[PDB]
């Protein structure tokens, strides 16, 4: 499940920190 | 009239009756 | 104020950063191919290519390279098998180490031309504001692709300069890189002639040239012109998405059937030859030819190559794997090794009697043995269940002929229970599950997974040719 | 280059958007969690 | 003289055609309707002669025709035979080599079905583009036309071309749907696939779009240019109901079009992976432990054993071509667990 | 926003091909003989949709595994 | 895994340079006053 | 050679062309 | 090794972006 | 360790309805 | 032309009334006296099993298909 | 002859489920202060019915 | 578990005793106008 | 089962740092 929860983890991280990003420059 | 009203109109009615009347004969088929 | 969904279109009227993206995106997909080619390698196990082809290991890029002419790498093995005595500088290694300096340059011309957006070259010498003739521009371009298809069709295909393709026997038993001679008549039209490859690109890329060469001098009829509304650029995107998608649904099909581009001994057999039979058509008409000969019923089956009889086995089918079974298809039902050769069954009385093989639908199947007739003779009974033909009441008896096990029989019904259950799913095989502890569930080939990724990119495509379509001809009232 | 370019403009969602966004990139990750972890 | 751009030219005989096609009557012909009335006008005519006369006997063995006995729930226009694998089935081709006779009785009048449907599908979706265009609205209509189009061509073209045959797509009947219906459940576990439940979600939350909106424009009316509700009052009633509410008619007109589309999208890709046998059966971590624990049993468990129950009871008259013989012994049964 | 951009070497080698960006025939042109070529483009991927589909049967040909012999 | 330690440098070393080029382009201190 | 199934090829190709040149001599009688 | 390609690799990126 | 990655997606989605509820976006104008 | 001017005119009724009926009956024929059941091919009831037969009939078969189906249908 | 269906039970979350209550209860009302012990409520799927009725 | 019962029936009792003395107090619909 | 519940603890107590960080409380006057 090594390759399974790493999936999981960065398909959570990538997006989620990347609109959060967008979100605080656009305010 | 031959307008384009006129050929759709019975391009679609002058089957359905054939086929109509197919059907209704269709039912006293002897089984 | 641009959507999170329009971020990329401020380079539309900036051909100078236009460049810059597509020199950017260039460079990705080239870092892709080197890296994804150098990771192969490290996984790739040359040691047995019989057995354990590099379709059985989930290599994706790799077939690519081998087919049209790399067979050599680095540390000494050949794709056959061989000694590698003299690797060259062209060798797996240093082409994914090529591909990723190429990316790596493309990277550094992609800043120079976004830094350096304002050129003299974009802009329009009557008016200053900035334009492109996309008419004359594609007549280049076209040009250009017109000389590299008639260059790799009549040097590199046909052996004159280059080294040729991937030529192999219709059985994928001896398969090689060999100069593939043009076939000019009808019969150069058939998929599973390599000829057409080398015929096709030699004519389809003279008329390349000369249609190259047209569109340059004649410029485009003023109806044309805005009727195909080819002064914007999104014309040009709609109609290329379209062609793209058409050709993914042709690479798409020709992978899925089999072609002269795609052989089994490089990419896998095919789903329909399985469906109908076509190794085992095969061997049964080697074995026959053999014993007409007055050789032993024994030795004939020993006489198969196990090549040939690796196929004739349905887990070497790219129509049975899953869509979240991930992995390399060894880690289904482990490593193959050893052949334990072709499986005779026999009732008391004498009859022989053949499994029913599985068809490529079924996920669970039952097991039928069946008489030459056809009339089903022993079973195995669902589970549990009350039987009148099992194994044990008909007795039936297991000889294995050739292979592994030549001239052994068995008659413990638990022992012929066992390798019932195996014939249906082909020839029989002894399977190392413990190495890479294999689940015991079918993968699929190199050749599902990539017939799989390009339909499902041609479909999205449709989609993505209609709006860029609907936008440019629409454009004065989406625009305002 | 000195000469900025004309047509440069920067991107900007609103906090609904932040929350479609959030929202379907959580609901995939339920979704196809199952599957991946098989 | 037509004025194209700056500049005006002599007419020509396709101005004058295109002036004729455009011109205002109560059917809008237009170029399109070059391609979509005649496709169109087959594709019903050639489902309504099959199912009234055309059989099935030669192809699937069944009796699917109203000269045979069969209501409007059963008969149907059958796919051909599993020997005729992909062949285009022309009139003329080398099967039925212009015998119209035994062109019907191959199956052939499948593919006229499908082929001609197919191309009045891509007529309609111009002539959505070209009423647009002439009437100068933004074609979103036509975009949202996509959707049943992937549909069509991944389930009655692609799946299909990815499996053995004509055979195995879905017969135009009611009943015959149903057919197709169960087989995927029974042989492709077609429920648990991820991409089928993203297209339930979005037809069934399309249909609560519906209900919703036409509801909630209903019931805040003014009482009696200018909007005929109170955007004000149904934007607090939901609020305050539910939780959130929309508050501008651009976004909300533009949802109710994104779940649909989108919805039925997602399953068109599920389908393409079906075509290949790339199935979603099962999942691995619990098929060991049932096995291993003859005491564990899931829902999903209890499901994995109907689908044995479909294929192998169906399977014997679902596809002659295979001359399967199953003795009662070795069909599954519940009680033999 | 009148000012050029860089007067490269290489752009003043290329600019006679971006330079006749508008340039249009009148009437028709040469569309009469795009016309054909669709058409015989057309015909001829029906030849090998139909030779490749197997509905239309060759001599020469042989359609099938067996002809990398 | 040969690629993870390429990774990790990789990292490592950007950071590393950011650091030091950053507190690199800092401007010597001094007073307005006096 | 010419075997049977081209002939009915090139035929349904003549065959298609006559469907096609009928509607358009069609569309140009009517507008005219 | 891999410690001194990767320095190298870096140092020469950053510099060729400027240059 | 699965119970604890579904558990927390499931709670993940929970927080963000959490949050749409109630730190709600003031309307602009024109909207 | 509009729809009322057609349903009251008399010349649409007269010769509406003298063909519309001709033709339910030319479908009604069409059926009784079994030219049907020959042109689609479909069998008519007795001839669904034959002597040679006695099963539902496969084709099993594709570029000699149309040959077989003149053995497996009752012609 | 029970059927699983937590979480914490080896399952998923597209396998998970809220068993419905056993055959043997019936229609009969069952509420926690009807069942002989917890484990006896859990054991026929008492909280199915709680569930459901709220 | 009759300490479980006898809790449960007092804030069932509790609640339904607020919805019909709530409604109650609740005045009749009169339309001002007109 | 009381993994679940420590892990929910912490992750609460995380969240609380969290909300006291960025969703802060203007300052009054006189304080
Ligand atoms: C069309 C292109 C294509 C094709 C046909 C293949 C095919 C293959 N690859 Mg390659 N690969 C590709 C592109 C491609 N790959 C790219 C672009 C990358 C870079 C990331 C890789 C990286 C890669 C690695 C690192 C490995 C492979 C491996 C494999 C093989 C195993 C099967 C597989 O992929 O698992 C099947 C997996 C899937 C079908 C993934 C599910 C996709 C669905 C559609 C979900 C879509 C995402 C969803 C919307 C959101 C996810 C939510 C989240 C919680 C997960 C197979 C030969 C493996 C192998 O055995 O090679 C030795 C391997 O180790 N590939
Ligand atoms: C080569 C093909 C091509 C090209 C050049 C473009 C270019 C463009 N498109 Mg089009 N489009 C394409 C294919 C293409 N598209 C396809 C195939 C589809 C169907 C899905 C669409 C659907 C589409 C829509 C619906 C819209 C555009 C829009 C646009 C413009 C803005 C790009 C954008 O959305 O912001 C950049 C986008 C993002 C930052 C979001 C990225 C999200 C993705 C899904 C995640 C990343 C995926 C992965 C890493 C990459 C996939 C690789 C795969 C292709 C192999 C731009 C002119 C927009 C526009 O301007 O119209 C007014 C618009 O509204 N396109
Ligand atoms: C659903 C299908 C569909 C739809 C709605 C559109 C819609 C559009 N396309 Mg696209 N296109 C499609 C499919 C589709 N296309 C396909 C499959 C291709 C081939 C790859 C193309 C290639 C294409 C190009 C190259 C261009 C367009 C353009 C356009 C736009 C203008 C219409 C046009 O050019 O005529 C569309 C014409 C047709 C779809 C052909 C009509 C049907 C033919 C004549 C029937 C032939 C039947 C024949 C007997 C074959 C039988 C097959 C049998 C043997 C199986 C519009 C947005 C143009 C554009 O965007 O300009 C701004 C443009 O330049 N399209
Ligand atoms: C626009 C309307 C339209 C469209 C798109 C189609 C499309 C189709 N029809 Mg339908 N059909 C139509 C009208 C249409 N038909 C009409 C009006 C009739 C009544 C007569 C029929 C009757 C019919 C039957 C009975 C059958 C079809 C079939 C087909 C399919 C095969 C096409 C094919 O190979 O034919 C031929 C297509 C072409 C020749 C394409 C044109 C290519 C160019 C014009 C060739 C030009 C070459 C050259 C210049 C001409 C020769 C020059 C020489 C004289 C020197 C295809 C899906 C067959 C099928 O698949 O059924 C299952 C079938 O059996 N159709
Ligand atoms: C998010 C990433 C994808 C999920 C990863 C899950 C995972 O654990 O993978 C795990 C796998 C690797 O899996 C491992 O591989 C090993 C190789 O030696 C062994 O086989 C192991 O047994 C195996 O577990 O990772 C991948 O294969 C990535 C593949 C990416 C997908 C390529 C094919 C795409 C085809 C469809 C493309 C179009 C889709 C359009 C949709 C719209
Ligand atoms: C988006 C597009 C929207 C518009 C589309 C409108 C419909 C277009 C008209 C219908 C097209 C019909 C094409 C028929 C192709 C055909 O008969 O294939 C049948 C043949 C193959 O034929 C097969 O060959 C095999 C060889 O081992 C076996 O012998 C099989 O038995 C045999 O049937 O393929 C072709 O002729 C064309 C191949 C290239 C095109 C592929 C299309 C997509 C394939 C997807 C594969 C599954 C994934
Ligand atoms: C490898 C590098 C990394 C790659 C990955 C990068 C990923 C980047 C993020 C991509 C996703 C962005 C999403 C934006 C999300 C977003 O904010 O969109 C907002 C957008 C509308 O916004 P407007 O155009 O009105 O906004 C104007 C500006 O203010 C910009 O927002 O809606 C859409 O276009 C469709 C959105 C997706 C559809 C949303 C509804 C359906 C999905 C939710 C379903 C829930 C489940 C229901 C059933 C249970
Ligand atoms: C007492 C009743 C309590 C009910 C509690 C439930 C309330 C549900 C609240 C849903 C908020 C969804 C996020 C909206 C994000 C958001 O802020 O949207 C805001 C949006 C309004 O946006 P505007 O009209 O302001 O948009 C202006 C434009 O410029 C775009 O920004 O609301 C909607 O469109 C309605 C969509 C409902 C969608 C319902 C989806 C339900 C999915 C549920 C999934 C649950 C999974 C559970 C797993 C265990
Ligand atoms: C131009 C069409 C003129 C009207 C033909 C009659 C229409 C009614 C057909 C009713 C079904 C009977 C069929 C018998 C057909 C028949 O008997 O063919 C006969 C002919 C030659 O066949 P043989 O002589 O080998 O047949 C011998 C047998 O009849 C006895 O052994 O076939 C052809 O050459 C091609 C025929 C094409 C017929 C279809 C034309 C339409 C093609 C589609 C064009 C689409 C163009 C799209 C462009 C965008
Ligand atoms: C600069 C340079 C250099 C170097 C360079 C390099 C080293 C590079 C690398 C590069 C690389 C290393 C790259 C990579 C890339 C990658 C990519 C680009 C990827 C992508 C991916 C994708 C796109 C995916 C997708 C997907 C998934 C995730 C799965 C399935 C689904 C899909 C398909 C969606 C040197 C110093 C030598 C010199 C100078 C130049
Ligand atoms: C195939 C063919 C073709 C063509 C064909 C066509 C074109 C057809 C058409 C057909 C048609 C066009 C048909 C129609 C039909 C109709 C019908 C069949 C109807 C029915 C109706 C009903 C059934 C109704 C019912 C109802 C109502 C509505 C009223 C009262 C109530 C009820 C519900 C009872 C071609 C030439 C290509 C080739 C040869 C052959
Ligand atoms: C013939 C041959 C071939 C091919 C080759 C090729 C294709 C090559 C290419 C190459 C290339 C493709 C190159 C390129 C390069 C580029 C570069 C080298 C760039 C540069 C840039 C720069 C250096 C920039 C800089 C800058 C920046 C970064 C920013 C600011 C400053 C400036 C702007 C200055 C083959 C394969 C057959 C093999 C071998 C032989």
């Amino acid at each position: 499940n090594i390759y399974g929860l790493t999936a999981t983890a960065l398909f959570i991280i990538i997006p989620t920190s990347f609109l959060l990003i967008l979100y605080v420059k656009t305010a | 009239i031959f307008t384009v009203r006129w050929l759709a109109i019975h391009g679609i009615a002058v089957p359905t009756i054939f086929f109509l009347g197919a059907i209704t004969a269709m039912q006293f088929i002897q089984r | 104020g641009l959507p999170w969904y329009r971020v990329h279109t401020v380079v539309i009227n900036d051909p100078g950063r236009l460049i810059s993206v597509h020199l950017m995106h260039t460079a990705l997909v080239s870092g892709w191919a080197g890296s994804m080619a150098l990771f192969e390698i490290s996984v790739f196990d040359p040691s047995d290519p019989v057995l354990n082809p590099m379709w059985r290991q989930g290599m994706f890029v790799l077939p690519f390279m081998t087919r049209l002419g790399i067979t050599q790498s680095w540390g000494g093995w050949t794709i056959s098998g061989e000694t590698a005595t003299n690797p060259g500088i062209w060798s797996y290694e240093g082409v994914a180490a090529a591909h990723i300096i190429l990316s790596g340059a493309l990277f550094l011309a992609s800043v120079w031309h976004w830094t350096y957006w304002d050129l003299e070259l974009f802009r329009d010498p009557r008016t200053g504001k900035t334009a492109l003739d996309l008419p004359k521009i594609f007549g280049i371009h076209l040009f250009l692709s017109g000389l590299l298809c008639f260059g790799f069709g009549a040097f590199h295909v046909t052996g004159v300069f280059g080294p040729g393709i991937w030529v192999s026997d219709p059985y994928g038993l001896t398969g090689r890189v060999q100069p593939v001679a043009p076939s000019w008549g009808a019969d150069g039209f058939d998929p599973y002639n390599p000829g057409g490859i080398a015929s096709h690109h030699i004519a389809a890329g003279i008329l390349g040239v000369l249609a190259g060469l047209f569109h340059l001098c004649v410029r485009p009829s003023i109806r044309l012109y805005f009727g195909l509304s080819m002064g914007s650029i999104e014309t040009v995107l709609s109609s290329s998405i379209a062609a793209v998608f058409w050709a993914a649904f042709v690479v798409a099909g020709t992978m899925w059937y089999g072609s002269a581009a795609t052989p089994i001994e490089l990419f896998g057999p095919t789903r329909y030859q399985w469906d109908q039979g076509f190794f085992q058509q095969e061997i049964q008409k080697r074995v026959q030819a053999s014993l007409a000969e007055g050789a032993s019923l024994s030795d004939a089956w020993s006489r198969i190559p196990e090549k040939l009889a690796f196929y004739d086995y349905i887990g070497n089918n790219p129509a049975k794997g899953g869509l979240f079974r991930t992995g390399a298809m060894n880690s289904g039902d482990g490593i193959a090794v050893g052949w334990l050769g072709h499986a005779s069954f026999k009732d008391q009385e004498g009859r022989e009697l053949f499994v029913r093989r599985m068809p490529t639908f079924f996920e669970t199947f039952p097991v039928l043995l069946l008489d030459k007739d056809g009339i089903v003779r022993a079973d195995v009974p669902f589970r549990k269940a009350e039987s009148k033909y099992s194994i044990e009441q008909v007795g039936v008896s297991v000889t294995f002929y050739g292979g592994e096990l030549d001239g052994l029989t068995f008659t413990d019904p638990a022992t012929v229970k066992k390798y019932a259950r195996k014939a249906q799913l082909g020839e029989i095989f002894e399977f190392d599950r413990s190495t890479l502890q294999s689940d015991g569930v079918f993968r699929s080939s190199p050749r599902g997974w990539f017939t799989f990724g390009h339909v499902c990119f041609a479909l999205l495509f449709f989609f993505g040719h209609i709006w860029h379509g609907a936008r440019t001809i629409f454009r004065d009232v989406f625009a305002g | 280059m000195a000469r900025p370019n004309p047509n440069k403009q920067v991107v900007e969602l609103n906090r609904t958007s932040l929350y479609w966004g959030l929202l379907l990139i959580f609901v995939l990750a339920v979704l196809f969690s199952s599957y991946i972890f098989n | 003289t037509i004025a194209i751009g700056t500049y005006q030219e002599k007419r020509t005989w396709f101005d004058d055609a295109d002036d004729w096609l455009r011109q205002d009557r109560f059917v809008f012909v237009g170029w399109s309707g070059l391609l979509l009335f005649p496709c169109a006008y087959f594709a019903l005519g050639g489902w309504l002669t099959g199912t009234t006369f055309v059989t099935s006997w030669y192809t699937h063995g069944l009796a699917t025709s109203y000269l045979e006995g069969c209501n409007f729930l059963t008969a149907a226009v059958s796919t051909p035979a599993n020997s005729m694998a992909h062949s285009l089935l022309f009139v003329w081709g080398p099967e039925a080599q212009g015998d119209f006779t035994r062109w019907c009785q191959l199956g052939g009048l499948w593919a006229f079905v499908a082929l001609h449907g197919a191309f009045g599908l891509i007529g309609f979706m111009l002539r959505q583009f070209e009423i647009a265009r002439s009437v100068n609205l933004r074609p979103y209509n036509a975009i949202a036309f996509s959707a049943p189009i992937a549909v069509f061509v991944s389930v009655f073209l692609i799946y299909p071309l990815g499996q053995s045959g004509w055979f195995f797509a879905p017969s135009f009947g009611v009943a015959a749907i149903f057919r197709f219906i169960l087989f995927f459940q029974g042989f492709h576990n077609w429920t648990l696939n991820p991409f089928h439940m993203m297209g339930v979600a979005g037809v069934l939350g399309a249909a609560l779009l519906c209900a919703i909106h036409g509801a909630t424009v209903e019931n805040t009316l003014f009482e009696d240019a200018e909007e005929t509700y109170s955007m004000v009052t149904a934007n607090r009633f939901w609020s305050q109901i539910f939780g959130v509410a929309f508050s501008n008619k651009r976004w909300l007109h533009f949802f109710m079009l994104l779940v649909p589309v989108t919805g039925l999208w997602m399953s068109a890709i599920g389908v393409v992976g079906l075509a290949l046998n790339l199935r979603a059966y099962d999942f691995v971590s619990q098929e060991i432990r049932a096995a291993e624990d003859p005491e564990f049993e899931t829902f999903y468990t209890k499901n994995i054993l109907l689908n044995e129950g479909i294929r192998a009871w169906m399977a014997a008259q679902d596809q002659p071509h295979e001359r399967l013989v199953f003795p009662e012994e070795v069909l599954p049964r519940g009680n033999a667990l | 926003f009148q000012e050029p951009g860089l007067v490269t070497p290489l752009g003043t080698l290329l600019r006679p091909l971006n330079s006749e960006a508008g340039k249009v025939l009148p009437g028709w042109g040469t569309t009469v003989l795009m016309a054909v070529f669709i058409l015989l483009f057309a015909a001829f991927l029906l030849i090998i949709l139909e030779i490749y589909n197997s509905s239309l049967i060759l001599d020469d040909v042989s359609m099938s595994w067996e002809t990398l012999a | 895994m040969l690629t993870l330690k390429i990774f990790v440098y990789t990292v490592v070393t950007f950071f590393v340079c950011l650091f030091i080029f950053g507190f690199l382009s800092n401007d010597p201190a001094r007073n307005p006053g006096k | 050679a010419v075997t049977p199934s081209l002939k009915n090829f090139l035929g349904s190709l003549i065959a298609g062309a006559t469907v096609l040149g009928g509607i358009a001599l069609a569309i140009t009688a009517v507008s005219k | 090794p891999v410690l001194g390609w990767v320095l190298l690799g870096v140092f020469g990126t950053m510099w060729a972006i400027w240059f | 360790m699965e119970a604890l990655v579904y558990t927390f997606l499931l709670v993940g989605t929970l927080g963000i309805i959490f949050f749409s509820i109630f730190f709600r976006d003031p309307p602009r104008m024109i909207k | 032309r509009p729809f009322s001017d057609i349903l009251t005119s008399i010349r649409y009724w007269v010769i509406h009334s003298i063909t519309v009926p001709a033709l339910f009956i030319a479908g009604w024929l069409f059926v009784s006296t079994g030219l049907a059941y020959d042109v689609f091919g479909t069998p008519r009831p007795n001839e669904y099993f034959t002597e040679d037969r006695q099963e539902a009939p496969l084709i099993t078969d594709r570029f000699n298909a149309l040959e077989q189906v003149k053995k497996l249908s009752g012609n | 002859e029970p059927v699983s269906g937590s979480l914490l039970y080896g399952n998923n979350i597209i396998t998970g489920a809220v068993i419905p209550t056993s055959n043997a209860i019936g229609l009969h009302f069952y509420p926690i202060w009807e069942a002989a012990s917890l484990d006896e409520w859990l054991y026929n799927g008492g909280p199915y019915q709680l569930i459901v009725c709220h």
